[PDB]
RNA sequence: AGGGCUACACACGUGCUACAAUGGCGCAUACAAAGAGAAGCGACCUCGCGAGAGCAAGCGGACCUCAUAAAGUGCGUCGUAGUCCGGAUUGGAGUCUGCAACUCGACUCCAUGAAGUCGGAAUCGCUAGUAAUCGUGGAUCAGAAUGCCACGGUGAAUACGU
C-alpha cells in the first residue's frame, strides 16, 4: 500500500485502488494486475509485501507520478519556448485545440470575472 | 495529423526553395505562403517568413521544433484585449 | 565547513547521451542520466559536425517516408 | 580538483608559452564565483525568498547568505534592513566543483544557446554572465519549483586586463560567440 | 450565382474529368503498402501534389443546374429546393406528389 | 494564394452531457421498424488493444452490404462517496477523408479526472403509443453533427373545473 510514493488506500478492489497513481488508470491498472496474476475482485488489504513489491516494479516498468509530471510540463514548456499557437493558448490560458471560446470556454478561462 | 502511410507534406515550390536556401542562401528570407508544410531536418539554420495573411513573419527554425508545420509559428487573429 | 546547516554533497555519475561518463562530488540526491554535455554539443565541436538523440531523430527520422 | 589539476598544468603551459611570462604567479587565477539571486517580490510574498534560497542551496551545497537592502530606495518600495536577496560564494573545492558541473552540463542546456557574449568584463578582467533559466542547472529537479526564475553569475578573475581573462577563460573552451 | 460561380463550375467539373485517371492512379499508388515508401511514394505525392488543384473532385459544390444555388442542393433531383418546389408542385417531376402518412 | 465567417472582459436563445445506485463497470443472452447504395454499400478471411488497413465475393438491390440494435433479463462488483458518477480540459501516439486536418474535421489508444450534490426571480413542452427515455436510418456530404428530417423499443401521471 506504498507504491510509487502514495498511500494507496485499502478496502477497494484491485482496480479501484492503482487508479489513484498519476498515470495508471483503469486500463493500465488492468494489465499490473494481469502481469501480476491477480484477480481483480480482491481487496488491496490481504495482499502480501511481496506481492506489494512485485506490484512496485511493475508500475516501475511503467511511468510515474514524478516522471509523468515532468515529460508533460517539458511538453507545455516546449510548447511556450516554441511561441507556436499551442504556447500563445497556453500562455494566454484559452483553448489549445481549437474549441469555441465566445462561449463554453469556461473550463479553460475559470469562472466568469465581472 | 497526418497518416504516416501518407508520410509528411511539403509543397515542391517551396522544397525547391529549401534545397537552394542551404546550398547556397545567405542573403535574405524565404518569403513563402505554404503554412501547410512540416518543417523537415534540412531547412535548419534557416529563417523562413512565412504568409500570416498580410505579411510575412520571420521564424528562426529550432532544431526543437520537428513536428509542427510553418502556420503553428505564424498568427492570424490579432487580438490586443477588451 | 558548518556542519548541520548544508546540503548533501556525494560524489555523484553523470552519463550523458554519447557515452561521456563524468564523475562529479554533486548535490543533486541520486544518480543522473542527461542528454547533452560538452563533447556531444554542435556549437562546441562542429555545428553541422555532431549528432544528436532526440527531436530530430525519434519522433521525426523514424516516420519519414522521403 | 580535477579541473584545478587541468588548469595547473594545461593552462598553465599554454598560458605560459603564449604570454611569455617571469612568474608563473603571473597568470590570471580566480578568486571566487558569486551565484547570485536578485528576487525583488519579497516585498509581496516573504516566502518567496526562503524558496530562493532553497533553490541556492540545492544548486551548490551551501546555505545562502540572506542579502540585504543597501541603502532605502522608494521607487522600488524597499526600506533599509528589508532582505530583497540571497547569495553564495564558492571558492576553492567547490568553486571548481561547480565551475564543472556548469561548463559540462549548463551551459550546453541552455535554451536557444548560440554561444556565450564575449562582452563582459568590467574592464580589468572579471566575467559576469546571467542565465535566464535556472533549469539548466543539473541540481534542479523542476518537480518543486513555484516559478522558473533566472540568476546571474560573476567569475572573478586575478586577471590584469580584459585580453588575460579572455586568454584564461578561452583556455577553459568556453564558446564565446 | 453571379454567372462567374458557374463559369468555375464548369471548368471545375472539365478539369477533373479531363485531369481524371491520374490523380485516381497517384492515389493508388499512395495507398498500396507493397509499393516501396522510400521513392515511389515521395515522388508519386509531388507529383499529385503539383497536378492543378481544380482537376480534383473535393472542388465540387454540386450548384444548382439552372439558378446556381451553392446550398439547398438535392443529388436526386439536381435542382435547389425553391426550383425542385416549383418544378414538382407543377408537375414536370414524375411521380411526385404531397407525402401525408 | 493565405486569412475570416471557429475571432472573446462578457450577456441571451436552442440543444447535448451529467450531478448518480431506477446507476456505473465486466461477462452471457434476447426482441425492431424505416431507409441508402456502382467515380457506392462494401460479406468473409487475415493484421492491429482500438480507430482502421490488405485481400476481396455479393448487390442497382423483399436476394448482398451498411447492421451486432439499445434500454431490457441473468450473473457479480461498487456502497451514498465528489466516488468505479461526470468526461470537460491537457500531453503523448495514431487511423480515415481530402492536394493539404496548424488557425479549422471526426474518431481511436494511454494518461490527466474540473465545474457539477437536482439549480433564484422567472420560464417552456405534453391529455396519450402522448410526455420521459433507448437505439437506428436518411438528406446535406470528398471528410465533418449534440442540429434537421424519418423510424421503431419500453412507456406514464393528471384533467375536480373556467
Ligand atoms: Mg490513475
Ligand atoms: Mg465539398
Ligand atoms: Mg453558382
Ligand atoms: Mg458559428
Ligand atoms: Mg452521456
Ligand atoms: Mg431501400
Ligand atoms: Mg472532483
Ligand atoms: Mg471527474
Ligand atoms: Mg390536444
Ligand atoms: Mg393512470
Ligand atoms: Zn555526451
Amino acid at each position: 500500500a506504498r507504491i510509487a510514493g502514495i498511500n494507496i488506500p485499502d478496502h477497494k478492489h484491485a482496480v479501484i485502488a492503482l487508479t489513484s497513481i498519476y498515470g495508471v488508470g483503469k486500463t493500465r491498472s488492468k494489465a499490473i494486475l494481469a502481469a501480476a496474476g491477480i484477480a481483480e475482485d480482491v481487496k488491496i488489504s490481504e495482499l502480501s509485501e511481496g506481492q506489494i513489491d512485485t506490484l512496485r516494479d511493475e508500475v516501475a516498468k511503467f511511468v510515474v507520478e514524478g516522471d509523468l509530471r515532468r515529460e508533460i510540463s517539458m511538453s507545455i514548456k516546449r510548447l511556450m519556448d516554441l511561441g507556436c499557437y499551442r504556447g500563445l493558448r497556453h500562455r494566454r490560458g484559452l483553448p489549445v485545440r481549437g474549441q469555441r471560446t465566445k462561449t463554453n470556454a469556461r473550463t479553460r478561462k475559470g469562472p466568469r470575472k465581472p | 495529423p497526418r497518416s504516416l502511410k501518407k508520410g509528411p507534406f511539403i509543397d515542391l515550390h517551396l522544397l525547391k526553395k529549401v534545397e537552394k536556401a542551404v546550398e547556397s542562401g545567405d542573403k535574405k528570407p524565404l518569403r513563402t505562403w505554404s503554412r501547410r508544410s512540416t518543417i523537415f531536418p534540412n531547412m535548419i539554420g534557416l529563417t523562413i517568413a512565412v504568409h500570416n495573411g498580410r505579411q510575412h513573419v520571420p521564424v528562426f527554425v529550432t532544431d526543437e521544433m520537428v513536428g509542427h508545420k510553418l502556420g503553428e509559428f505564424a498568427p492570424t487573429r490579432t487580438y490586443r484585449g477588451h | 565547513m558548518k556542519k548541520d546547516i548544508h546540503p548533501k554533497y556525494e560524489e555523484i555519475t553523470a552519463s550523458c547521451s554519447c557515452g561521456n561518463v563524468m564523475k562529479i562530488r554533486s548535490t543533486v540526491g541520486h544518480d543522473l542520466n542527461l542528454d547533452v554535455c560538452s563533447k556531444c554539443h554542435p556549437f562546441f565541436t562542429g555545428k553541422q559536425r555532431d549528432v544528436a538523440t532526440g527531436g530530430r531523430v525519434d519522433r521525426f527520422n523514424k516516420r519519414f517516408n522521403i | 580538483a580535477k579541473l584545478h589539476d587541468y588548469y595547473k598544468d594545461e593552462v598553465v603551459k599554454k598560458l605560459m608559452t603564449e604570454f611569455n611570462y617571469n612568474s608563473v604567479m603571473q597568470v590570471p587565477r580566480v578568486e571566487k564565483i558569486t551565484l547570485n539571486m536578485g528576487v525583488g517580490e519579497a516585498i509581496a510574498d516573504k516566502k518567496l525568498l526562503d524558496n530562493a534560497a532553497a533553490d541556492l542551496a540545492a544548486i551548490s551545497g551551501q546555505k545562502p547568505l540572506i542579502t540585504k537592502a543597501r541603502k532605502s530606495v522608494a521607487g522600488f518600495k524597499i526600506r533599509q534592513g528589508y532582505p530583497i536577496g540571497c547569495k553564495v560564494t564558492l571558492r576553492g573545492e567547490r568553486m571548481w566543483e561547480f565551475f564543472e558541473r556548469l561548463i559540462t552540463i549548463a551551459v550546453p542546456r541552455i535554451r536557444d544557446f548560440r554561444g556565450l557574449s564575449a562582452k563582459s568584463f568590467d574592464g580589468r578582467g572579471n566575467y559576469s554572465m546571467g542565465v535566464r533559466e535556472q533549469i539548466i542547472f543539473p541540481e534542479i529537479d523542476y518537480d518543486k519549483v513555484d516559478r522558473v526564475r533566472g540568476l546571474d553569475i560573476t567569475i572573478t578573475t586575478t586577471a590584469k586586463s580584459d585580453e588575460e581573462g579572455r586568454a584564461l577563460l578561452a583556455a577553459f573552451d568556453f564558446p564565446f560567440r | 450565382a453571379k454567372q462567374s460561380m458557374k463559369a468555375r463550375e464548369v471548368k471545375r467539373v472539365a478539369l477533373a474529368d479531363k485531369y481524371f485517371a491520374k490523380r485516381a492512379e497517384l492515389k493508388a499508388i499512395i495507398s498500396d503498402v507493397n509499393a516501396a515508401s522510400d521513392e515511389d511514394r515521395w515522388n508519386a505525392v509531388l507529383k499529385l501534389q503539383t497536378l492543378p488543384r481544380d482537376s480534383s473532385p473535393s472542388r465540387q459544390r454540386n450548384r444548382c443546374r439552372q439558378t446556381g444555388r451553392p446550398h439547398g442542393f438535392l443529388r436526386k433531383f439536381g435542382l435547389s429546393r425553391i426550383k425542385v418546389r416549383e418544378a414538382a408542385m407543377r408537375g414536370e417531376i414524375p411521380g411526385l406528389k404531397k407525402a401525408s402518412w
